[PDB]
């Protein structure tokens, strides 16, 4: 008869992950070097 | 606090005696007794029956009488999922923790319970549709290495329940996964008592019951009941009971000040019985109403003398213990009324399963399904201990026309090899066919499986005819006289079913020409002994 | 698929957010090495 | 707010007391009464019958007659799914809320309904059939488990619709699942007086409805009409009365309702009138005695098959010699029977059909006239039924053993 | 409006005065009265005859009548698909617009 299922196989896979990765807290500590150092040149 | 009493299950004592016996038992006595034989721990228990008969009850019981974690539990085939590879991890999940528990803390671990549930829709027979429907083969080999693999687990306890054991794989069931099988069968009648009592202590309770109803009586009356029909039985009765305090349920709905003195009589029981519940595995007034429907009248000696040869034949197959199953052949001509005389055979037997196999019910159905739909009734009579079985009409059945002759022959080897087979062990069977033309059975070398025949005869004498004319009694003294004077001194040769179709066809002229137009009709049907 | 093209297009605005993250960074260490040339 | 007569539903008194005293008894009295006797709920209903009679229409009412919450509705085999393990996921989706609920609250909990339609669909028998299709097998399995498992549910109800009450599995049908079958019929004449009291109200409330029009009379002139004919009658009256005024004092006459009568509505379970003026195509020629003879002989016949009660099934067999005028005759003793339910069962329809066709198509016929208080059916030229030829001789084994079982079976009691 | 022969076509006499009494008399007429009466609308025809004689011509020219949609053409062979579940999904996509319509807009 005709009734026949399927099966997916799944090419996912990309960019980093959501902002769970580190990006975001890897560039918090930027912005406060950089007050250091414009407190030290100022 | 465990208590067997509180279980509320009735009527399986010997089924829980032999789990506990076989399960519990060596998770009781003492552990340093139990250390000096070095034996291993069961972990498997199956159970299956016809549907309504206490298989999840039992399951659910039996969860919660053990002081350990919570069960897990699957409903039928929830772990199938649609990715490659995502339908085991499922599998895989269930044993984790009792794998690191028994990894962590030794030989003192606890006890984890798992409850399959419809196992039959995910263990179905390796290699049954060219390696399986591809997800059907993995799963089973999955869950085949786990219950018993390479590394040793002894803390689980896996219990399965299905209705068709016929299916699950032969590997599953060996003696070292699912070693326990047991079959939940229909109750006897100390069964139904131990129910009964069950649901009605808490009504008998707060005196909600009344006084009239007799407890003993309901438990014979209902026979061959399954275990949900009598809470079926007993919910409708409440209904029935509690309706009567809604008066205004077409306008608005409002309650009485009686309700206070609501009380359960037997009526509302009887009532229930005559109407809600019908069984499956019992019988019912109707089929009998269907078959005899102009009821059964002494018109002569032979009625009574095939009567008493049938109580022989059922008092034999109630007694004896060589010959467990006998049969019997009724034979007469045609319009004879034979049918009616083997389904009358039937009712007063009074054993508890009485089924009529007539081909009503196959129009247009092939051999195949007229064999295999046989089969099935056949089946259903080998699970109780007492059964009565009638087939109708063998000619037709066998599609038998003069010509030729032409007929099929599948169905005349199913019935050929049907007579023959013995029920299991501890059971009686009775067989009653009935057919029109004794001969051609004969030819096929079909008299030699029935055990004995008995015959049916027509009237073939004018005080007979008379007698069954003043039973019937449609003509008055005079008409009756004026039939006597004319067919007294002569023979007849005349079935019932063809008198009485000529009673109503006489009965249609005017009031002055009925027994002219019936001595003529009489006259025409012709004799030909 | 509306499920999985409204969650595809927030994933989407995920991406311009790592951008926009990312380049913030740039500049930010960029404007750094200015400043700590500028001291000597 | 609710009372009966605003439900708009008529000619099913008893069915609906039925079900109202089975099903909703327990949940409107006293709680303190109902927890000393501890019985649980029902947990279904079933509905079977021909069609239009009214089915969707009950349930639809039941679904907002309550103080439930809004019932969710599946329409046909909308779960079936083509990716392995997704029809049980849609199956299982429907219970949900209810266990939530369930579990947060306990006894105090509402109520839920689940309204499937045309349930035949889904659940067919769960044979071997040396391995059944899964779309049966594993859908039936979840909805068995979902239904009464291992874990207790208490404020569900499930109603389902069904045409053919053969073909579903009988473990889904036992005290504790779907345990209410109710069968749902043609009306009889009181059913057909309110069925036109009900729908033509709101046109008397106006004064659109002329003072010559008797509805004692449509409730007789119309006889197995289905509930769903009549509606529709009244519509094509409306329609024939408003075409009227096409090139404020509109109203509704005798005329437009004979009119539509007549010409608009044809019901199924009824007589038709064409197929005599197809078969009778000269009229009835009296050129002796034999003609009166045969006819007296057949209103005797009639007239004992409608005033009997021993002999509720009668036969006559009609036969001479060739071109002698048969079928005509056996018409016309049809057409002079007046009863409610005449229908003729020629070969001509069945040209090229094999045996099998044949059958279900004289069961098909028989069935249905098995659902009227009187009937009358014509069974013509046989030997054309059964495939007759003198060289050999050959003929069809199939249809002479169906016309064989089918001549001596007995209707249901009383018709 | 009528005029069965402006619309382009002809010999249809019969076969279009009939079906305009019968199904389409309650679309016309002032809604008042109808609401009034409290009777529904028609929910379809059959159009049954030799091939080549001009029925889906008939059909557009209806729909435009009534100021109604852009017709949904549909091919009867082309439904079927060879999985489960796919042919159903197609016939169960044509009654979109109008359950949402009528959700959105009411009455
Ligand atoms: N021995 C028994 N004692 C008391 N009640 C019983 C017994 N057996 C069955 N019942 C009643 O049957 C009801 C439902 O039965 P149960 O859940 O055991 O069905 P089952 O036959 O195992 O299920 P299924 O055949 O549908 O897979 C229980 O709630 C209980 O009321
Ligand atoms: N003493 C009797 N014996 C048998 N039938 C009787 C008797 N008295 C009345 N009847 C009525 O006669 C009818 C018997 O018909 P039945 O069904 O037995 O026919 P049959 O012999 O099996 O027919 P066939 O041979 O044509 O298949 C029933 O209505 C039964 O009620
Ligand atoms: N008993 C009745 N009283 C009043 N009106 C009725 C009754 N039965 C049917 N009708 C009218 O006829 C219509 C028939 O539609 P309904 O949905 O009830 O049909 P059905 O027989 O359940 O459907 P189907 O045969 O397609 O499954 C109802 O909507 C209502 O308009
Ligand atoms: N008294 C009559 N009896 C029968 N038919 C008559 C009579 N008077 C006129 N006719 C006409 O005779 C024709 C009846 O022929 P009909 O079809 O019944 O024959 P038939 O016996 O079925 O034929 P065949 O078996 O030879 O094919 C119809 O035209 C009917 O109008
Ligand atoms: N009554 C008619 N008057 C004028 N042209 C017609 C008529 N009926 C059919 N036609 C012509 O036939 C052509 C195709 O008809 P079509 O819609 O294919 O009919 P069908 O539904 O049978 O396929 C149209 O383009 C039209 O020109």
């Amino acid at each position: 008869n005709p009734a026949i299922f399927a099966s997916g196989i799944i090419m996912d896979s990309s960019i980093s992950k959501q902002a769970l990765s580190e990006i975001e807290t890897r560039h918090s500590e930027i912005i406060k070097l950089e007050n250091s150092i414009r407190e030290l040149h100022d | 606090d465990w208590n067997f009493e509180k279980m509320g299950i009735g009527g399986l004592d010997k089924e829980f005696s032999d789990i506990f016996r076989r399960a519990f038992a060596s998770r009781v006595f003492p552990p340093e007794i139990v250390e000096q034989m070095g034996c291993k721990h069961v972990k498997g228990i199956l159970l299956y029956g016809p549907p309504g008969c206490g298989k999840t009850l039992l399951a659910r019981q039996i969860g919660k009488m053990l002081n350990a974690r919570e069960p897990k539990v699957v409903n039928g085939p929830e772990i199938l999922n649609k990715y490659v590879g995502e339908s085991e991890a499922n599998i895989r999940k269930l044993f984790a923790d009792a794998e690191e528990e028994q990894r962590r803390l030794g030989a003192n671990s606890g006890l984890h319970i798992i409850i399959f549930d419809e196992i039959d829709a995910i263990c179905k027979q390796r290699g049954s549709m060219a390696g399986s429907t591809g997800v059907h083969d993995t799963v089973v080999n999955q869950l085949l290495s786990k219950i018993d693999g390479v590394e040793q687990l002894n803390n689980i306890l896996v219990i399965g329940m299905t209705n068709r054991p016929d299916l699950i794989d032969e590997a599953l069931l060996r003696p070292g996964r699912l070693e326990v099988k047991m079959e939940i069968g229909l109750p006897d009648e100390k069964g139904r008592l131990q129910i009964l009592h069950i649901h009605t202590a808490r009504m008998r309770g707060h005196q909600l019951l009344s006084a009239d109803v007799d407890i003993k009586e309901l438990a014979v009356e209902t026979k061959n009941f399954s275990g949900a029909e009598l809470e079926g039985l007993v919910r409708a009765a409440q209904s029935t009971a509690m309706n009567r305090h809604i008066k205004a349920s077409t306008k608005v709905e409002v309650d009485m000040e009686k309700a206070e003195s609501l009380q359960v009589t037997r009526g509302d029981f009887l009532a229930s019985l005559e109407n809600d519940i019908k069984p499956a595995f019992g019988t019912n007034q109707e089929d009998y109403a269907s078959y005899i429907m102009n009821g059964i009248i002494k018109w002569g000696d032979p009625v009574t003398r095939v009567l008493d040869d049938g109580e022989l034949l059922v008092q034999q197959t109630k007694n004896s213990d060589r010959t467990p199953l006998v049969s019997v052949l009724l034979e007469g001509p045609p319009h004879s009324g034979k049918t009616a005389l083997a389904a009358k055979i039937a009712e007063e037997s009074n054993f508890p399963f009485i089924k009529i196999c007539s081909p009503d019910k196959m129009i247009g159905f092939s051999e195949t399904a007229k064999c295999q739909a046989m089969k099935k009734i056949f089946d259903d009579a080998y699970k109780s201990q007492l059964s009565c079985v009638v087939v109708d009409d063998i000619e037709r059945l066998l599609d038998y026309v003069p010509i030729g002759p032409r007929f099929s022959n599948l169905v005349l080897q199913a019935l050929l090899v049907l007579l023959k087979k013995a029920p299991p062990q501890g059971r009686k069977l009775l067989i009653i066919g009935t057919t029109s033309r004794k001969d051609v059975l004969q030819e096929m070398e079909m008299l030699n499986a029935f055990s004995t025949t008995i015959h049916v005869p027509n009237i073939a004498t004018g005080e007979q005819l008379l007698e069954a004319l003043e039973l019937l009694g449609n003509f008055k003294d005079k008409e009756r006289t004026t039939i006597a004077q004319q067919v007294k001194g002569k023979k007849v040769w005349i079935g019932i079913k063809k008198l009485l179709m000529l009673i109503e066809m006489s009965l249609q002229m005017d009031p002055e020409y009925r027994v002219r137009k019936f001595l003529a009709l009489l006259r025409e049907e012709g004799a030909s002994p | 698929m509306a499920e999985d093209a409204d969650m595809r297009n927030e994933l989407e605005e995920m991406q311009r957010r790592a951008d926009q993250l990312a380049d913030e960074s740039l500049e930010s260490t960029r404007r750094m090495l200015q400043l700590v040339e500028e001291s000597k």
